[PDB]
């Protein structure tokens, strides 16, 4: 009945020294029934990464919408959109549906190509921006993620250390949520290389 | 209902309108809302007519049995018996009662028992739907130790205004005077009090 | 929750998952869903955790009183009926139970009774109860034979819970196995579903849909 | 009433000329000179304040206008046409950009929006 | 309606759909075909609210047939499934939404691969080796999780499908009056007339 | 289950170095009607305890009668009724807390919030709260209803933790309480200007102050 | 949320806490609740966070255009009128509760605004879940003719009351001072009385702790030449 | 309509060691957005080397603890001062809770102590009396924030030995009382940061063969 | 439970009752016997709410068996049906009524006549040549109204019953997993093991 | 709210308390409920603060545009504009407004517009939650053609009683005097009016 917990899933993002990380589980379900273990929730438009949790139809719709908008942006601006600018575009787009909203929890992650500064941000379903310096969480196990991140996180972690921290934050949070799991992906993002790693986890 | 009781130099006087209502229909325009529970302990009734009649009949029974064993009860005692019934049966009752009586030791006393079943001893009390419209008037015009004639005028003028503004109140103004001299009934008709 | 019990040549296999949830929140992965009523009788836990725990250890007390008074092991029929008659007294009050009372006596042989909080009492060969019951039934129905060995029957029960644990969001944690003989039940260990899934995937060749 | 002019007032002549655009350019030619120069660390725009009367306070007439905090504009031709274009340019910088991206538009894209408005007055009814 | 199943094997996609139509108290028909051919190598099965199912399916069919004529070209299964998803995603925020769940089985002639897409009435799309809608998956997925291989033949897929239907006929309370089975491969769409 | 009819608003209190202070206004409201203007809501029990009550007034009068009966009962066959076997604040509270929880458990509550303030035999300050649900708690400052939201923040600036209690004199504590009562009069629509205040000190005993008024008010800035 | 506004001698000050919540969970520990409508008109918002943020930017945008159109610096009464009419039209469905303060050629101003469209004037105001705690402090220590230093002190003390006593409020105090004939000074994290203590243990993992199935390079670059 | 229940917030945590057990809880008591008390003890020594906490609705919580303490007293009277073992206490609490099955104590109960072999023991109860012996259990408001952290740092879940890449698990080595207290403090410090109902103070009761010891630590008061 | 049928022919009463037991989503059993022998020549079938059905049936069985022992005599079918009716009529104004409908088939040894009684959970009793409970009658009564004769043999009654079950299996949405059929005549009660 | 307007010999005076309420919390204790829609046409507001502010702003706009075209509007005209908004939007509004103004031709006039959107011209009017308690007092004490000082006393005493009994009313008493001489604002503090 509650649209934000029909399909399930989680996303988490973290900052490190000259890098950012964003991660998600792979489950899509119909309440108790597991339907897919390959439903990735992280997308990218140029060097800007977007994770989306919540109602899966809206997750797909919004990805298609932001691909649409960032493609037109690039053609007109003659440059790739930056994380700070894209964050405002997500906020604007969500608020235009104020009284008929997309039931989602978006998360932006990326590095500004000119300043080199790591950037992350979160939103509620209606557009309010949460611009944390440390970490952003979203999904049906957001409480669990807040608990993991608050204790595991420390500032200025090197890329390969940040990978371990965010991976352990996701995995252990997902294992305490019925509607999350069935696989996981972690993106490690540096100024001009991005590595994608699929994690081994319990399949119940 | 517009009802009130007022202590004065020689004792206490109870006052009431005579309207009984079921909806907008006046089911009785000459009702007697001033009820005797003992020789010189009377009460004014507001709320459910069934409830306040049932309570008053039980209190009269209690005070009759009290008198046979222990002699004349105090007004405080009568108020306590009313309170016990109203408090313990608060879930099932809709009753707002003012108790007024004359002792020789205590003289005139007034107790008000609102919906919840609490007791409040006061120099004077007002109750019923019509009382809302005369809180200002009564507070400005009440004095302690008034004469009989002044107290009759105060109640007549007060209930006149309550009747004027409250559709649920009307008819005649009945009064009962409680002093050492005895019990006196008064009645005032519309042609008298409307021109005040 | 997923719980099952089935009759076969070598007695009864009882298999259950270990997960308890409050909404989407996973409260526990280490819940004991097989109640050891006594050394000869087992009960399964589904519906209300307290209702099942409380009334099935109570049942153990009634069974103990019976054998003290009658100098004879209580039948599965009599034991199951004591529980069903008790919950029928409470019908309407809001008890929640779905349980299999399992035993193996001389006069009856291996016997399973499904007992329900609305008063139902059914004797049967295969029962499966919980949010993941439909998944476990599929594996059971297509592989069940009376002439299964104790080893193969134990695996079938383990594999059926694994099937439910995989698909049903509210089932998982670990698998508890029991084998009920005439001389009493025998515990066959706790098996973590996380480790069991990968082991079964490789050895069996199943779950090709999942990357490992 | 109703605007019953739903047809174009600018059309191609046999020679391929769009007369009304050419005539608009002639009006610009009569206008007071304005210029712009780009440096390595800045840009300058300038024009003459041709005061219509010495009793007029020419400081109250702004020929050089701020469009955004980092963009300015100057003109040659019809002053009133410029004034309304500045109003439209200021608004479109907000409605079609700042209210979407949370930042002011780059020069080339604001220019693009002003150009679009001027193109439509060349084809609309 | 009720049960719709799908399985993608080595070289084909197989869709199985129940034959019963029930209007509350009575079974009005036991031979209903809950499917529409969208293009020569693309088939769509459907289930949901009465009326809306056929109305939606025929609407989609008309649109794909229109595209085929306009371009003289058959859209890929992926492209068709995306079009269908968008229509349902549009529908869910309408005045009165289409209450229709679909499976799309197609053979991509360019990639020479079978493809199965599952889309619910919200516009939730997933590509799967096997899929279902309603309660069908609750009974059948444990069997498919066990026996499924990506290199299965069409005959092996039909046998695994028979095992799924047998389990449905055993444990489901409703009589769905059997299934119509259709195969989608490089040669097009055909119906298995004995099942 | 019932609904409160005639009601009393905030009761506020705090500990200080040698004892406790408690206060409550003299109003009995009938919804938005400010009906009864002479209601005493602080009820002393002996010379070592003051019970402050908010909520339903009919239930308050019932509790008042229970406490009166408690004193009578304690004196029965008790030669040390005015000495070692006198009623302690802790005895009076535990009794009330028992009654409140029992009444909520029969789905027929006494619709009140109660603060028991006093000094024990050994000189220790006693301050504890109980309400219609039977919920109990203790703190250096305690307040009911609106007082909880507006008085506590002010009183906690004086005594923020346990170690602040010995550093707080009776003059500073009373000053803080009186200021809080003024703030409540400014901001609570069901409050009155007239209030009562009680001090229970381990040296000077029980001081009960009636007919106090909120003074030194500011409106002038009505701008 | 706790927000306050206080008038003083030659201007006005607003302040706010920095906690934003989602039910009982703290979403952001250092949230920015002080918004800019124009250079010298600032407002603080309580209620639905997206609504306060959105209604502030819309009116702020229209205020900027109005300022350019009229060649005059924006007035607080304009921001107030535009905010209240917008909020009234939406009948409370836009859940924005604001304290609006600023300086303009007319002088210094302080107003509050409620989601249904009602406005209030005052020398001192508070809004949000911690408004009762804050108003208690304001009613205890406010006087006429406060200095700049006294007003900043009073405002932050009122926010602290909310921080410590209201569960909906916490973390830090933000302040903005708007004085006549001066630039508005935004003091982000003016007070920081809630730094977390060092943890007992480091939770940095050994490298290789997490099990990995597959690794791959993600192509973020555009299609390449040659 | 009268609602007989309320929510007083609070978070509790029980951990069983090899020869010890700890039961910890924050000292903050609340209703809605207000603080009732910054120090209201929630974990209690019940005698016989047993510690108990009943978190949730504080009136029901106080009532249950009071009745269990009473049950310990009468166990001594009826059974010749025999020590009530932790397993026997657990079964007894089930009956106290299930006695009100149709008008429940709205609490999540945890007890801690040592079993009859001297090993650490923790038992956990639902509102109507279902119970389990457990190694690790958080209860109340911030339970969902704490448990995943404990799964990872006590049981070493999802942690494998470097170099093996998922093939060999990190071995489950026993933790000292000093090590457990570190994890308890970090659990509550993190919970305080992200949950509004958690704060003010942390009180820990430690149970060994020598008896019951107490430790108190300040938490953030916002 | 679901379908229970009854038919009284020349010399016997035949009761047919479905075998399925459904717990919401799944069919837990397909061999359930929804009947109890009250006395050697009296049989009662039943359907209604779970638990209450068997509890009521066994309670009645115990009472009739008690009477049989006390008096060393078998009560007539009419007498048994009146006892059962009174129990249900008492039950309907209880705190929690028995939600149970029954058919009572008996052979009266005194009158040498078969008898069929239909009683619903309210205590509504009627003697009939053929009867049913629930929706069963809606499908079967038009066939029974046509073919029924009072002088039918037991074999002809079974054939007419087969036609009724076939119509149920065609038009009913639920799968009731066939029926157990039992015959009551002068020699007692027996089960037809192939149907 | 306790609000009132009273005509007298030299014109009309409006009076009001200063309390704004969200539940039992006083959201503003120094509110100005006397609102100017034209130079010598003011109004008293009761009901939803959002609604009555929105209405008053629209009326002020209408009368400003009226004045630019047709000169000074009458008090009757102002009342009509208020009525039009209140009547036509009765489903979506909760507003009770008293309109008071001074012409030189018509002198002091008072119009009351209750919830439904009807108009009633009266010698004086009372409204708001607190008005219920002073119907009796005002009816007994109002006279036509009072002096300025008498009218100030009548309003001060009336609103004093309304404040005393109504929890929703309180703070300072404000008044606005409308005569040929101009517009005069008055304010009276608690220490003054509570001792009356
Ligand atoms: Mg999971
Ligand atoms: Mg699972
Ligand atoms: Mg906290
Ligand atoms: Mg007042």
């Amino acid at each position: 009945s509650d649209p934000s917990s029909i399909n399930g899933g989680i996303v988490v993002a973290m900052t490190g020294k000259d890098c950012v990380a964003i991660a998600c589980d792979l489950r899509l379900g119909s309440q108790s029934l597991g339907v897919s273990n390959k439903f990735e929730k992280i997308f990218h438009y140029g060097h800007v990464f977007l994770g989306i949790t919540g109602l899966a139809t809206d997750v797909t719709t919004l990805n298609e919408m932001f691909r649409y908008k960032t493609n037109l942006y690039k053609l007109k601006e003659e440059r790739a959109i930056e994380p700070e600018t894209f964050t405002q575009l997500v906020s604007s787009s969500l608020y235009e549906r104020r009284f008929g909203p997309y039931f989602v929890g978006p998360v932006v992650a990326g590095i500004n190509s000119k300043s080199g500064k790591p950037f992350i941000a979160g939103f509620d379903l209606i557009g309010c921006i949460d611009e944390a310096k440390d970490f952003i969480v979203s999904g049906t196990a957001s409480d669990q993620l807040f608990g993991m991140c608050e204790s595991l996180y420390e500032p200025n972690l090197e890329p390969e250390d940040l990978f371990e921290t965010i991976s352990q934050a996701l995995l252990n949070a997902a294992d305490r949520d019925a509607l999350s799991g069935w696989g996981a992906v972690v993106y490690i993002i540096k100024k001009d290389e991005v590595v994608k790693r699929y994690l081994k986890m319990r399949q119940d | 209902t517009s009802i009130m009781a007022v202590t004065f130099k020689d004792g206490v006087i109870l006052g009431a309108d005579s309207r009984t209502t079921t909806g907008a229909y006046i089911a009785n325009r000459v009702t007697d809302k001033l009820t005797r529970v003992h020789d010189k302990i009377w009460c004014c009734r507001s709320g459910s007519a069934a409830d306040t009649q049932a309570i008053a009949d039980i209190v009269q029974y209690h005070l009759e049995l009290y008198t046979s064993q222990y002699g004349t009860p105090s007004t405080e005692t009568a108020a306590s018996v009313f309170k016990e019934l109203c408090y313990e049966n608060k879930d099932n009752l809709t009753a707002g009662i003012i108790v007024a009586g004359y002792d020789d030791k205590n003289k005139g006393e007034v107790y008000t028992i609102p919906l919840g079943g609490s007791v409040h001893k006061l120099p004077y009390a007002i109750a019923g739907s019509g009382s809302t419209f005369i809180y200002g008037y009564c507070d400005k015009n009440f004095r302690e130790n008034m004469s009989k004639e002044e107290t009759v005028d105060f109640i007549k003028h007060s209930l006149s205004q309550a009747i004027k503004w409250d559709g649920s109140s009307g008819g005649v103004i009945r009064m009962v005077v409680l002093t050492a001299a005895g019990v006196e009934r008064l009645i005032f008709y519309p042609d008298e009090y409307e021109q005040l | 929750t997923t719980t099952l019990a089935f009759r076969f040549q070598g007695g009864i296999i009882v298999a259950v998952d270990s997960r308890a949830t409050a909404g989407n929140w996973v409260a526990s992965q280490t819940v004991k869903k097989v109640i050891e009523i006594n050394p000869f009788l087992l009960g399964t836990m589904a519906g209300g955790a307290a209702d099942c725990q409380f009334w099935e250890t109570w049942l153990g007390s009634q069974c103990r009183l019976h054998e003290l008074r009658e100098k004879e092991r209580i039948s599965v029929a009599a034991a199951s009926k004591i529980l069903s008659n008790l919950v029928y007294q409470y019908k309407g009050a809001g008890l929640s139970m779905g349980t299999m009372i399992c035993g193996y006596t001389r006069k009856e042989g291996p016997t399973i009774y499904y007992v329900d909080s609305d008063g139902t009492r059914l004797k049967g060969d295969i029962f499966c109860v919980g949010s993941g019951q439909t998944f476990a039934y599929g594996v059971l129905d297509s592989n069940y034979k009376w002439d299964l060995s104790v080893e193969d029957a134990l695996y079938l029960g383990k594999r059926s819970i694994l099937a439910a644990a995989h698909r049903d969001a509210y089932s998982g944690g670990s698998v508890n196995l029991y084998h009920v003989t005439e001389d009493g039940w025998i515990y066959h260990g706790n098996h973590d579903v996380g480790e069991l899934f990968w082991k079964v995937k490789e050895e069996e060749g199943s779950f090709n849909n999942v990357i490992g | 009433m109703t605007d019953r002019y739903s047809f174009s007032l600018t059309t191609f002549s046999p020679s391929g000329k769009l007369g009304q655009i050419d005539y608009a350019l002639t009006a610009v030619k009569q206008g007071v000179t304005s210029l712009g120069i780009k440096a390595t660390n800045g840009v300058v725009i300038a024009t003459e304040k041709k005061s219509s009367s010495p009793l007029a306070m020419s400081e109250t007439l702004s020929k050089v206008s701020l469009l955004t905090p980092d963009i300015g504009a100057v003109y040659s031709g019809m002053g009133p046409d410029y004034r309304v274009l500045v109003d439209k340019s200021r608004k479109v910088a907000h409605t079609s950009y700042k209210r979407i991206y949370g930042e002011y538009p780059p020069t080339k894209l604001l220019v693009s929006e002003v150009a679009k408005i001027m193109q439509e007055a060349t084809q609309s009814g | 309606m009720d049960i719709i199943l799908g399985i993608r094997v080595q070289d084909s996609v197989i869709l199985a759909s129940s034959k019963a139509v029930t209007r509350g108290i009575s079974v009005l028909k036991d031979s209903d075909d809950k499917t529409r051919q969208l293009s020569p190598h693309t088939l769509m099965s459907f289930a949901g609210e009465a009326g809306d199912t056929v109305q939606f399916a025929e609407y989609i069919q008309a649109n794909i047939q229109l595209y085929s004529i306009r371009e003289d070209y058959e859209l890929s299964p992926q492209a068709v499934s995306s079009f269908v998803r968008q229509e349902l995603a549009k529908s869910i925020r309408s005045r009165r939404p289409y209450q229709v769940n679909v499976l799309i089985g197609g053979y991509d002639k360019k990639k020479n691969k079978p493809e199965l897409y599952q889309i619910d009435y919200l516009g939730t799309k997933v590509e799967l080796p096997y899929g279902a809608h309603g309660y069908s998956g609750f009974y059948t997925f444990s069997l498919l999780d066990h026996h499924y291989r990506p290199d299965m033949t069409t005959e092996e897929g039909l046998d695994l499908l028979k095992l799924c239907v047998q389990e449905l006929e055993k444990r489901m309370p409703m009589d769905f009056k059997g299934v119509i089975v259709k195969i989608v491969d490089k040669d097009g769409i055909r119906q298995v007339d004995d099942f | 289950t019932q609904q409160p009819i005639v009601t009393g608003t905030s009761v506020i209190s705090m500990k200080y170095d040698n004892g406790v202070i408690i206060a409550a206004d003299n109003l009995g409201s009938y919804g938005s009607l400010l009906r009864f203007n002479g209601v005493e809501r602080l009820i002393p029990v002996g010379d070592n305890t003051v019970v402050g009550i908010s909520g339903d007034i009919s239930d308050m009068q019932h509790i008042e009668r229970l406490l009166k009966d408690l004193v009578t009962e304690n004196a029965y066959d008790n030669p040390l009724a005015d000495a070692e076997e006198a009623l302690e604040p802790s005895y009076i509270f535990e009794y009330l807390a028992t009654v409140m929880y029992q009444r909520r458990s029969k789905m027929n509550p006494l619709w009140n919030a109660i603060i028991v303030a006093g000094v024990q035999s050994n000189g220790d300050q006693f301050l504890r709260y109980v309400n219609l649900l039977g919920v109990t708690y203790s703190s250096p400052t305690l307040a009911t209803g609106f007082g909880a939201h507006m008085a506590n923040p002010l009183l906690r600036k004086v005594v923020d933790r346990e170690s602040d209690i010995p550093k707080t004199t009776v003059q500073v504590a009373e000053e803080a309480i009186v200021n809080a009562m003024r703030v409540l009069y400014y901001r609570d629509a069901r409050s009155s200007r007239n209030f009562s205040l009680a001090i229970i000190d381990k040296n000077t005993g029980l001081t009960f102050k009636k007919n106090l008024q909120v003074e030194n008010m500011k409106w002038d800035f009505a701008k | 949320t706790t927000i306050v506004g206080v008038k003083f001698n030659n201007g006005v000050v607003i302040a706010a806490d920095t906690r934003s919540t989602q039910g009982p969970i703290v979403a952001d520990k250092n949230c920015a609740k002080l918004h800019r409508i124009s250079p010298k008109i600032w407002c603080a918002g309580a209620g639905t966070a997206a609504d306060t943020e959105a209604v502030t930017q819309l009116i702020g945008s229209n205020i900027e255009l109005h300022s350019l159109y009229t060649s005059r610096e924006p007035r607080v009464v304009s921001a107030l009128q535009m905010l209240k009419q917008h909020l009234f039209k939406y009948q409370g469905h836009i859940g924005a509760y604001l304290i609006v303060a600023g300086v303009d050629p007319t002088g210094s101003h302080l107003f509050s605004i409620h989601a249904h469209g009602s406005t209030d004037v005052g020398y001192y105001l508070s809004l949000g879940s911690g408004s009762l705690a804050a108003m208690a402090v304001l009613e205890s220590h406010w006087k006429q003719d406060l200095t700049k230093e006294e007003a900043i002190k009073l405002a932050s003390d009122a926010i602290q009351a909310g921080i410590w006593n209201d569960l909906g409020s916490g973390s830090n105090v933000d302040v903005c001072v708007m004085e006549i004939g001066k630039d508005a000074e935004y003091l982000r994290n003016y007070l920081t009385p809630n730094v977390r203590e060092e943890k007992q243990k480091s939770y940095k993992f050994p490298r290789g702790t997490t099990a990995v199935l597959k690794e791959s390079i993600v192509n973020i670059c555009d299609i390449q030449e040659e | 309509q009268f609602n007989p229940y309320g929510d007083n917030g609070g978070t509790i945590l029980g951990i069983a060691g090899e020869d010890f057990a700890v039961l910890a809880g924050d000292t903050r008591n609340i209703t809605d957005y207000s603080i009732n008390s910054r120090y209201e003890p929630k974990v209690f020594d019940c005698g016989d080397n047993i510690v108990m906490s009943a978190n949730g609705f504080a009136a029901d919580g106080d009532a249950l603890v009071k009745r269990f303490k009473n049950s310990v007293k009468w166990y001594h009277f009826d059974h010749n001062d025999k020590k009530l073992s932790i397993n026997s206490a657990a079964r007894n609490i089930q009956h106290l809770l299930y006695g009100k099955r149709f008008f429940p104590y709205y609490v999540h109960t945890i007890i801690a102590g040592l079993d009859e072999d001297g090993k650490g023991a923790v038992y956990s109860f639902d509102p109507v009396g279902s119970y389990e012996r457990e190694q690790c259990r958080a209860g109340g408001a911030a339970a969902s924030l704490i448990m995943p952290f404990l799964d990872n740092q006590v049981n070493f879940k999802n942690q494998y030995e470097p170099g093996t890449n998922g093939k060999v698990k990190k071995p489950l080595k026993y933790l000292s009382v000093e090590e457990v207290i570190k994890l308890v403090r970090d659990s509550f410090t993190s919970a305080t940061e992200r949950h509004i109902q958690v704060g003010d103070g942390l009180e820990i009761l430690i149970v060994t063969k020598d008896g019951v010891r107490k430790e108190f630590y300040e938490l953030k008061r916002d």
